[PDB]
Formats: structure tokens, C-alpha cells, sequence
RNA sequence: CAUACC
RNA sequence: AUAA
RNA sequence: UGUGGACCCGCCCCUUGGGGUGUGUCCAAAGGGCUUUGCCCGCUUCCGGAUGGGCCCGCGUCCCAUCAGCUAGUUGGUGGGGUAAUGGCCCACCAAGGCGACGACGGGUAGCCGGUCUGAGAGGAUGGCCGGCCACAGGGGCACUGAGACACGGGCCCCACUCCUACGGGAGGCAGCAGUUAGGAAUCUUCCGCAAUGGGCGCAAGCCUGACGGAGCGACGCCGCUUGGAGGAAGAAGCCCUUCGGGGUGUAAACUCCUGAACCCGGGACGAAACCCCCGACGAGGGGACUGACGGUACCGGGGUAAUAGCGCCGGCCAACUCCGUGCCAGCAGCCGCGGUAAUACGGAGGGCGCGAGCGUUACCCGGAUUCACUGGGCGUAAAGGGCGUGUAGGCGGCCUGGGGCGUCCCAUGUGAAAG
């Protein structure tokens, strides 16, 4: 997708395990279990105090780099969340979480969402009956989000759905197995995603 | 001389027009005496065209002077019929 | 509507012509304090009527002179000379204020 | 103050003097060295400093700092100068650009290499 | 002299209670009473009265403080924590209906002056005017 | 300590 | 004499 | 001919030269076309409407007081001329006025606005795209023709400059579209089309539009999009560090499979329905035909390749430290400051942080700067109380009652164009 570089690299700076690959990162790896420390010759040494700063900076990059997004590209989220009605801070998540390429991972057509970024820019994705392949295109409630009706039999797509027969989908979002059909019901509320952010940081760094 | 005639309003490629009143010197996108109403030539939306009839005849009413395409949709819109 | 103001006149040494004095208190923009300001205006007196001291209103016409759009609309209070004096007095102060001379 | 006195005065606005008339406002000036000089620091420094006396095509005669380790300016060399003091040369107020004009990149240089203007070292 | 008389009062008053005065004299006006009426009422005074000093008239105002408090110090919370002239001479201060200021968020009021008289904050947005904001007290 | 002059 |  | 209008005088209403009315005088026209006795387009006079303007007024509109006095058509009057029209707009004669510390006069700078940037706001800065007004068309004057001009591609004259010249004389005017040259840190094609919208003339067919709609160049700006996705060692090689055990780059690579930017093939637009023509009546209404610059583009369908990554930074402020080289040198540096032989600050390397078709730099505006403070500052010793008085203007002003309603407050209503 968007960074295109090690990503394990950076589950390992912010600490946490950030699932930026989904599959393997349920193994024995995703780098973190075994290896925790930061990359870089020095990551094994004892960490100095974090400044008030580095502190509310490391904790956007762990939300943006989760979401695989440009700084330029968040900001713009941000702000519109900020702009808008409503505890601006969970708007924002809930502006993150309408994204296509993100709903397509939500509803586990890929096991990633840097792939479930490419299955969208190749095409793969469908809206409302019409096929998007803007990984921005922002979900609205009502849309149901199908699988493209001649990527069907495809490989990388069978795989992924007869591991998601037998598994639940977030409370905001519908999904029909062999139909390859999702559906978005609701913008989810901040209790709905389990983030490991605090995100009420994230609105700080943004007035720095 | 005043005119009823479109005034170029979309975009690159994208056009609507803005239905207006307007001294017949005015520059084409200029400023206008009245709108009265608009017209999406590529009906791009179910309502693509709308006047107000009384407006449109009470400036013919005052000779106004209407385009040979302001007219078109001046009475299309139904702004002449009588019957 | 033809604007109408009222003031004092503090000169008829002029020909069938008044010099109306029209005063206006107003709240000043940035500091808020109230700040009177004055402008004299020309008025056409046609039958050489009204004399300084005279309170009169003053009424928006078509032109007379250059200077002179104003027309003496009618007569308030008359002979008060205090605001005359006012005018008077402050227009004597100018006599110093210089480089040159004169008793202020 | 008292308001009947900022009424009467009122507060005069500041006017802010340029650190640097490069003239035109313009980004950066064209001139020509009339002299590639050697220069002493002040305060705690102590070094040779290589510096030029430019004459401007905003018609203005002033002395320009030469950035790099190596440089090739001579007294007659054309040179675009842009504005960036010199801490310890007093009256140093403009730098000259490395990559334009007769002033050559710094050569070899590896890292902050877009200052000092050199291309990018090729291979695979 | 006495280029407001309003501040004077204002002032005589805060000076009072901040020795804890049981009662201080201002001279007298109906329009210092007028607001006096309305100090009293909102309960920042305990009220007043028209005495009479040497044979000239003056309001008696009665000052109103906390309990004894704790630890050094027990000297007493103020009722009238603060009180200031908002509207003075040479600057005169008018606002509209719909700039009568919320002081404190309503834990304090403004007294302003309308042509339907004297007047809190409360008193004259939830009557529809506006006039000289004379001061703020809480 | 490293320097600068008579 | 000068820099720490 | 006089519907009617204009002018003098009288009378009525009105109140500025507005609207009647009487006598007198004065003032009209143009023809053309056919489906040829009736239609179409024109012409004349008057009244009204619409639209566009002229002029006048209140208030608002940068800096210097190291610019304090300024004015002779100057200020007003009468009568004239002039104009569509008021007016010293101009003229004769008469009065001696007019303006100024509330900043006249002079100087400096500037097209103004809707807006734009910034700011919690008050404020500050700005007026570039777009829209409105003004001004200008090599420089300075001037009028003619017209409903309208003192007229950018109209006229005259004087000036400066380029060109032709038979030596007397003539010709030019991109601050229209492109384009050249010069100056500069720096700013585009001598492109396509009248298909759409708009304009001018024509009854129409049409013609004319460098207005305009499009394409072109430039990362100049915004927005979108790619350089792949899932697996993959208890962890290759090289380069780096080391306490000589190791630790790092790092799931990164290699490699396995999966999609398929680029690219190829096929279909292929919307924008365009009016003018015109036919029925009806040349009305309303109905039927018919023509027309695409962009463009074989957008978009749809099939085929299909693993397929650009840079730049800045890592002493503190400020996210990110280790070796080598250097030795107050070479250098860095926004501020404080680094370098004098063990440099996390200089130059390289490994590693790291930040953004990423961009990243840095310089310049400029607001911010933080309550650092011109109205919101929101100060002056005993930090900058700041005038050496002291007397007092002009101006600012401010005790208690009670009544009138007025200027300030102040309230209700209704008009205006606040579009764009933003
Ligand atoms: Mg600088
Ligand atoms: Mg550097
Ligand atoms: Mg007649
Ligand atoms: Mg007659
Ligand atoms: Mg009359
Ligand atoms: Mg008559
Ligand atoms: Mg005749
Ligand atoms: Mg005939
Ligand atoms: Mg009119
Ligand atoms: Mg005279
Ligand atoms: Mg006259
Ligand atoms: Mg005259
Ligand atoms: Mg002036
Ligand atoms: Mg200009
Ligand atoms: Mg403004
Ligand atoms: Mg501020
Ligand atoms: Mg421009
Ligand atoms: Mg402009
Ligand atoms: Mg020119
Ligand atoms: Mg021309
Ligand atoms: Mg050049
Ligand atoms: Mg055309
Ligand atoms: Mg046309
Ligand atoms: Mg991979
Ligand atoms: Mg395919
Ligand atoms: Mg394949
Ligand atoms: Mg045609
Ligand atoms: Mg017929
Ligand atoms: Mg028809
Ligand atoms: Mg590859
Ligand atoms: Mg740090
Ligand atoms: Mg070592
Ligand atoms: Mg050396
Ligand atoms: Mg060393
Ligand atoms: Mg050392
Ligand atoms: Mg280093
Ligand atoms: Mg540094
Ligand atoms: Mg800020
Ligand atoms: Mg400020
Ligand atoms: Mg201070
Ligand atoms: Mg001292
Ligand atoms: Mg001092
Ligand atoms: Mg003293
Ligand atoms: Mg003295
Ligand atoms: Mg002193
Ligand atoms: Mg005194
Ligand atoms: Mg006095
Ligand atoms: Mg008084
Ligand atoms: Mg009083
Ligand atoms: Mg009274
Ligand atoms: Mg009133
Ligand atoms: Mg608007
Ligand atoms: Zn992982």
C-alpha cells in the first residue's frame, strides 16, 4: 500500500503489537513477541524519559501508521473531524473507520489492510453495486460493500472468506458469506474499536 | 436592451448555466439585474432545468428579450403556453 | 430624505449666506468613548433673514454655490451667543500655535 | 494612557526595518565578486573565513559569505547571493548560493547536499 | 471632587469589607440607592438604610461575610468577593439586549441602567433591554 | 591546556 | 598577552 | 395636416424647474419586401415602462506637524454665457469673504471595494485569481460626429522615439490573442474551433467575433493515484558496532504463490436543441431536418508486465547516537552556541527521526508579541512625571424636581448583488 517499507519495523517502535499484516502477526513473530525493542543499533538500551512532545507525536504515528495514511492525508481527516459537531476526537476515528480501504478489512475480505488497499485499487471492491477503487472513498450508512461479481472464484479471495465462515464482524457492520456482500450499518462509537491509542493525545499533537 | 439569457456557471467541461435578466451590454458572466432560474445542459440530476414562470413573463412583460436558447427553455418550462 | 441638520450660526458677513455650525455626538470606534466633532456648513439665507446667534435647521438642496447645498430650513431658538463666543474664542487661539506671533 | 488621551494620540503601529535589503523584497540577487577575501571571526571563534564582496544587479555592494569547505570565486566571478547572516563576521548578512552561476557545488559531499548544491552520486 | 460617585460607593464598599466592616456610610443619591436595592436583593449586602450624619443624608449600607474559617488565618469568605464600575466618565459603556454579559456564568451579576430602570444581567435579557453597564459584582 | 606578541 |  | 409637443405671457392646483389650462407663435414623417388590396420590416410626434447613465449630499477611507498657517475665481451676490441638467463650470460687475490644531496648506505613499491571509477575539496585514466601480491607451492638449466619446485597433496639433524619403515631404503606436527583445531570482503556444454560451448587423439564410469554449507548456498550487500484496530465517551476504560472547540493518532481501500501473485490442459518449422548415395563425401547440473544436478523448468491455524514491534532519529548543577523520584548522550555526588530540553540534560511514512526488532553502504577511495593551501594559530604584507655577482651548463634573429626547435602549421595516 501507502509507506510501502518494513512494517514490522514499526510495530516494534511503538511497542505495540500493530497488526500491520495481519496473518503472521498472529504467529510467533509480527516482530514483537520475540524481539520487542525498537529497530536500530540502539533499541536495547534504556529509554530516556519521553518528552511531553515525543510522547503525543509517537502516539499519532501509532494511530496514523495502523491506518496506513499520509500525514497529509490524515491532518486533512483531522481537521474536517475537528471542524465538524460532536467530540471531535472520536469523529476523527470515526472518519478513519469509514474509509473503503479499511471497511474491506474490517469485513475481512482481506486479511490486511494494506491488502485490502491493493484489492480496491485493482478493482476488486464494489459499492452499491458499482465498483470503486479509491481506497478514500468514504463508506456512508446504507452502502453495502460487495465483492466484485467476476473477482468471485479468484484465489486470494476464496481463501479469505472460508476463514471468515464461522467469524464475527464488528456491531456496526453486517457481512453475508458466499455472497461476498458487507454492509455498513453505523459509524462505530469510540467504544466500538479496541485501539491501542489514546487518541485524546492525538487531538493535542494537533495544535503543538 | 435588457436580455434573459444563460450565464456561464459550472466548471471545465462541467457546465450550468444561470438563467438571468441582464442589460444586453453586460460582459456574458457578469453582473445581472435578476436570475430566474438555471439549466444543466448534460441533465446530470432528475431536475436539470426550473424558471418561475412569473418572473420570465413579467420581463418579457417589460420587453425584456430573451436568446434563441433562453427562449428554448423559457418555453419548454411552459412560460409561453396559454391554453 | 433630505437630510437636516440643526446648528448656530457663527457668520452672516457674506451676502444672502449663513454659516451654519452642526455639531454631532458619537461613541468613537476603537475607545469607545463619546466624542463630539463639528462641521460648518453654507447656507442660503435669500432674504438676508436669519443672524448669528439664530439656532436653525439646515435642509439638503439642490446647489447654490459650490460649498453652498444647504438651504436655512427654519428657525429653533435664537440670540444664544454663548456658542458663538464658543466657536469665536477658539478660532482666536490659532493665533499662537505657530513660529510667528500674535496673543492667543 | 487615559482614554481621552488615546483618543487625542492613540498608539503608534511599529514599523519593522528589513534585516536585508536584497532590494526587490526578491528571493535572491545576481552580482559579481569584486574581491574574494579571507576573514577573522570575533567572540569565542577563531578560523579563516571565505568571503566576497559582491556588486549587485539590485545596484548594492555587499559582502557575502562563501558556505562549503571548498570554493573557486574569483574577482570577477558572477554569483547569486540570498540572504542568511554569518553569526561571527559583523556585517556578513547574506549567503551566496552553492550551484549557481560561476560558484561551484561542494565536491564529494555526501550528506546535506541540496545546500551546497551538488547532484546526487551515481551508481547501483 | 467627586468625579463619580458611583465608583466612590462602589469603592467605599469594597474598601469596608475588606477590614469586615458590620456597616459603612455612603452619601446619599436615589440613583446609589437604586442600586443598593439590587445588591441587597441578590443577597450581597445585608441591606440599607438612610441614616443621617451632621444633618446631611447618607445610606448606611450593611455588609454580609462568610462563617470564621480554618487553620492560620480565619478570617471570613467575602460575600462580595469582587465589585468593580464597569461604565465610568469619559468612557461610558452601553450595550444591547443582546450584549448584556454573562458574568461568571450567572454566579455573579452586572447592574446596568435601562429606561425601564435599574436592572441586573438577568433582570433586563429576560425583559428584552439593554442600557449603560454600570458594574460587575460577584 | 592550546595559543599570541617583545 | 589571548581564549577555557 | 397638429393627435400631440415646445416657447413667451396670464390663471388654477402643487411647492424649487412638479401638474393642469387659455390666447399667440413654433415643430412631424420614408420607404422597403413579398405567399400583392393585405400582411412583414421600417418612418413620424407624444405619454408611460424597462434598462443604462449625469450631477448633488451625510458618514467612512494611509503616513509626516522636522508641512501651521492657506486662498484672488479665492468666498458669497446680481446678471449672463454653457449644459441633458445644478453649480464660480465660465464671464462681466458688486460685496470682502472662505478654510485651518476636529490638522487647513505642503510633502510622502497608494487604483478603491466585494473580498483575501492571520488572529480566541478585538485587532493586524493585504487588494493577486474572480465580480463591481474608477482611471489610462507612447507623453501633453483639443474638439468633431453621435442616444452615448473627448473615443485603445476615429480626427487635429505640439513633444519624444522607430521607419519610408526623389530633402519638399510622409508612416507608425500589443497596457487585444499569440510571439520577439530587453530588464529580472522569476512568469506559457506565433496551438484548435466558432460545436456550445455571449455579442454586432441582417426579415431570414448567414456573416463577423484571439469575447469565448478547448488543447498546449511549467510539481506553480490544490485534490486524487502508483513504485505492489500474503508468506519468508530464531534470523544469508556485504557494510556497522562490540565487553571477542556478540549486537544492528531485519521480514528487510533472496525466494513461494496472488493481484496486474505501464502497455495492446474492441465499442465509444454527454455537452445538441433551438435558429430554419412543415401543419396550426408567422400566436399557443405539434411534427421534421441540420449541426462537436475538445476527440477515437471521457467512460465501458477483453488482453496483460513486479513495475520511479527522494529530500531534510538526529547538542538544547525539537521526534532521532554509535564509530572514523579532523585539532581555534577545515568547518557549522535560527537563537544559545560547537571545533584548542578521547567532537551524540564540523566531514564521511552505519544506524535513527520526520515528511514523501516531493523535500529543503531564501523572501514576505499575521501569529505567538497583553512587545502600542480598546479587549489587554506601564513611569520610587528596570525605559518613562514636564524644573515650578499661572492659566487658553479641550476633557471631566455634588444633591432634589420638571420639560425636551441629542447620546443610549427597544419594536417594525427598507438596504446589505453574485462569487467567497
Ligand atoms: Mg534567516
Ligand atoms: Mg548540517
Ligand atoms: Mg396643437
Ligand atoms: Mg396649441
Ligand atoms: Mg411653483
Ligand atoms: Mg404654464
Ligand atoms: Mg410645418
Ligand atoms: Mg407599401
Ligand atoms: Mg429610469
Ligand atoms: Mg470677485
Ligand atoms: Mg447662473
Ligand atoms: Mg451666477
Ligand atoms: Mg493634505
Ligand atoms: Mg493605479
Ligand atoms: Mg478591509
Ligand atoms: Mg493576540
Ligand atoms: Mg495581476
Ligand atoms: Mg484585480
Ligand atoms: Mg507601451
Ligand atoms: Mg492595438
Ligand atoms: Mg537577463
Ligand atoms: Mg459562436
Ligand atoms: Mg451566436
Ligand atoms: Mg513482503
Ligand atoms: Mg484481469
Ligand atoms: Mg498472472
Ligand atoms: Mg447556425
Ligand atoms: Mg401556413
Ligand atoms: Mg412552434
Ligand atoms: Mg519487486
Ligand atoms: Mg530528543
Ligand atoms: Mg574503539
Ligand atoms: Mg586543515
Ligand atoms: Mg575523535
Ligand atoms: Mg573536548
Ligand atoms: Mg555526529
Ligand atoms: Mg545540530
Ligand atoms: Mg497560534
Ligand atoms: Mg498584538
Ligand atoms: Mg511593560
Ligand atoms: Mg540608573
Ligand atoms: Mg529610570
Ligand atoms: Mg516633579
Ligand atoms: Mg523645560
Ligand atoms: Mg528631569
Ligand atoms: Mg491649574
Ligand atoms: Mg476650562
Ligand atoms: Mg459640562
Ligand atoms: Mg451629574
Ligand atoms: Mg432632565
Ligand atoms: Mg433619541
Ligand atoms: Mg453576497
Ligand atoms: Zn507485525
Amino acid at each position: 500500500g501507502r509507506y510501502i517499507g518494513p512494517v514490522c519495523r514499526l510495530c516494534r517502535r511503538e511497542g505495540v503489537k500493530l497488526y500491520l499484516k495481519g496473518e503472521r502477526c498472529y504467529s510467533p513473530k509480527c516482530a514483537m513477541e520475540r524481539r520487542p525493542y525498537p529497530p536500530g543499533q540502539h533499541g536495547q538500551k534504556r529509554a530516556r524519559r519521553p518528552s511531553d512532545y515525543a510522547v503525543r507525536l509517537r502516539e499519532k504515528q501509532k494511530l496514523r501508521r495502523i491506518y496506513g495514511i499520509s500525514e497529509r492525508q490524515f491532518r486533512n481527516l483531522f481537521e474536517e473531524a475537528s471542524k465538524k459537531k460532536g467530540v471531535t476526537g472520536s469523529v476523527f476515528l470515526g472518519l478513519l473507520e469509514s474509509r473503503l480501504d479499511n471497511v474491506v478489512y474490517r469485513l475481512g475480505f482481506a486479511v490486511s489492510r494494506r491488502q485490502a488497499r491493493q484489492l480496491v485499487r485493482h478493482g476488486h471492491i464494489t459499492v452499491n453495486g458499482r465498483r470503486v477503487d479509491l481506497p478514500s472513498y468514504r463508506v456512508r450508512p446504507g452502502d453495502e460493500i460487495a465483492v466484485a461479481e467476476k473477482s468471485r472464484n479468484l484465489e486470494l479471495i476464496r481463501q479469505n472468506l472460508e476463514a471468515m465462515k464461522g467469524r464475527k464482524v464488528g456491531p456496526w457492520l453486517s457481512l453475508d458469506v458466499e455472497g461476498m456482500k458487507g454492509k455498513f450499518l453505523r459509524l462505530p462509537d469510540r467504544e466500538d474499536l479496541a485501539l491501542p491509542v489514546n487518541e485524546q493525545l492525538v487531538i493535542e499533537f494537533y495544535s503543538r | 436592451m435588457v436580455k434573459i439569457r444563460l450565464a456561464r456557471f459550472g466548471s471545465k467541461h462541467n457546465p450550468h448555466y444561470r438563467i438571468v435578466v441582464t442589460d444586453a451590454r453586460r460582459k456574458r458572466d457578469g453582473k445581472y439585474i435578476e436570475k430566474i432560474g438555471y439549466y444543466d445542459p448534460r441533465k446530470t440530476t432528475p431536475d436539470w432545468l426550473k424558471v418561475d414562470v412569473e418572473r420570465a413573463r413579467y420581463w418579457l412583460s417589460v420587453g425584456a428579450q430573451p436568446t434563441d436558447t433562453a427562449r428554448r427553455l423559457l418555453r419548454q418550462a411552459g412560460v409561453f403556453r396559454q391554453e | 430624505p433630505k437630510k437636516v441638520l440643526t446648528g448656530v450660526v457663527v457668520s452672516d458677513k457674506m451676502q444672502k449666506t449663513v454659516t451654519v455650525l452642526v455639531e454631532r455626538q458619537f461613541p468613537h470606534p476603537l475607545y469607545g468613548k463619546v466624542i463630539k466633532r463639528s462641521k460648518k456648513y453654507l447656507a442660503h439665507d435669500p432674504e438676508e433673514k436669519y443672524k448669528l446667534g439664530d439656532v436653525v435647521e439646515i435642509i439638503e438642496s439642490r446647489p447654490i454655490s459650490k460649498r453652498k447645498r444647504f438651504r436655512v430650513l427654519r428657525l429653533v431658538e435664537s440670540g444664544r451667543m454663548d456658542l458663538v463666543e464658543k466657536y469665536l474664542i477658539r478660532r482666536q487661539n490659532y493665533q499662537s500655535l505657530s513660529k510667528r506671533g500674535g496673543k492667543a | 494612557p487615559t482614554i481621552n488621551q488615546l483618543v487625542r494620540k492613540g498608539r503608534e503601529k511599529v514599523r519593522k526595518k528589513s534585516k536585508v535589503p536584497a532590494l526587490k523584497g526578491a528571493p535572491f540577487r545576481r552580482g559579481v565578486c569584486t574581491v574574494v577575501r579571507t576573514v577573522t571571526p570575533k567572540k569565542p571563534n577563531s578560523a579563516l573565513r571565505k568571503v566576497a564582496k559582491v556588486r549587485l544587479t539590485s545596484g548594492y555592494e555587499v559582502t557575502a559569505y562563501i558556505p562549503g569547505e571548498g570554493h573557486n570565486l574569483q574577482e570577477h566571478s558572477v554569483v547569486l547571493i540570498r540572504g542568511g547572516r554569518v553569526k561571527d563576521l559583523p556585517g556578513v548578512r547574506y549567503h551566496i548560493v552553492r550551484g549557481v552561476y560561476d560558484a561551484a557545488g561542494v565536491k564529494d559531499r555526501k550528506k546535506s547536499r541540496s545546500k551546497y548544491g551538488t547532484k546526487k552520486p551515481k551508481e547501483a | 471632587m467627586l468625579t463619580d460617585p458611583i465608583a466612590d460607593m462602589l469603592t467605599r464598599i469594597r474598601n469596608a469589607t475588606r477590614v469586615y466592616k458590620e456597616s459603612t456610610d455612603v452619601p446619599a443619591s436615589r440613583f446609589k440607592e437604586e442600586i443598593l436595592r439590587i445588591l441587597a436583593r441578590e443577597g450581597f449586602i445585608k441591606g440599607y438604610e438612610r441614616v443621617d450624619v451632621d444633618g446631611k443624608p447618607y445610606l448606611r449600607v450593611y455588609l454580609k461575610y462568610g462563617p470564621r474559617r480554618q487553620g492560620p488565618d480565619p478570617r471570613p469568605e467575602q460575600v462580595i468577593h469582587h465589585i468593580r464600575r464597569i461604565s465610568k466618565p469619559g468612557r461610558r459603556v452601553y450595550v444591547g439586549v443582546k450584549e448584556i454579559p454573562r458574568v461568571r456564568r450567572g454566579l455573579g451579576i452586572a447592574i446596568l441602567s435601562t429606561s425601564k430602570g435599574v436592572l441586573t444581567d438577568r433582570e433586563a435579557r429576560k425583559l428584552g433591554v439593554g442600557g449603560e453597564l454600570i458594574c460587575e459584582v460577584w
